[PDB]
């Protein structure tokens, strides 16, 4: 019968780039600045009662 | 060895003899391992450690 498109299984066309849902960035790198730190651990001192 | 003859004696034979001797091949290493946080530690505190 007549000649269908559907008998050369012709490739789909890709399209560029990649579509994303998007991703919540930090809180605590906007809400707090980064001290500069040297390797391991800190220690702080804190007052835990006044006269 | 030189020998001592008379004037129709019967001059001995004597020869120096030889040997080889062969070296042998002997291969060495060492090797240390540490965490990546010694490289930090180390060159964030001055150590010495690594160069140690």
């Amino acid at each position: 019968a007549v000649l269908k498109t559907s008998s050369f299984q012709l490739p789909r066309h890709l399209v560029p780039g990649v579509w994303q849902k998007a991703q919540g960035q930090s809180v605590l790198a906007r809400l707090s600045n980064a001290e500069p730190q040297e390797f391991g651990e800190q220690q702080y001192m804190t007052l835990t009662a006044p006269p | 060895r030189g020998e001592v003859v008379g004037e129709s004696a019967e001059k001995s034979e004597s020869t120096a003899t030889f040997a080889p001797v062969t070296s042998l091949v002997r291969k060495v290493q060492v090797t240390q391992r540490f965490s990546q946080e010694v490289k930090w530690a180390d060159e964030s505190r001055q150590l010495g450690v690594l160069q140690t």
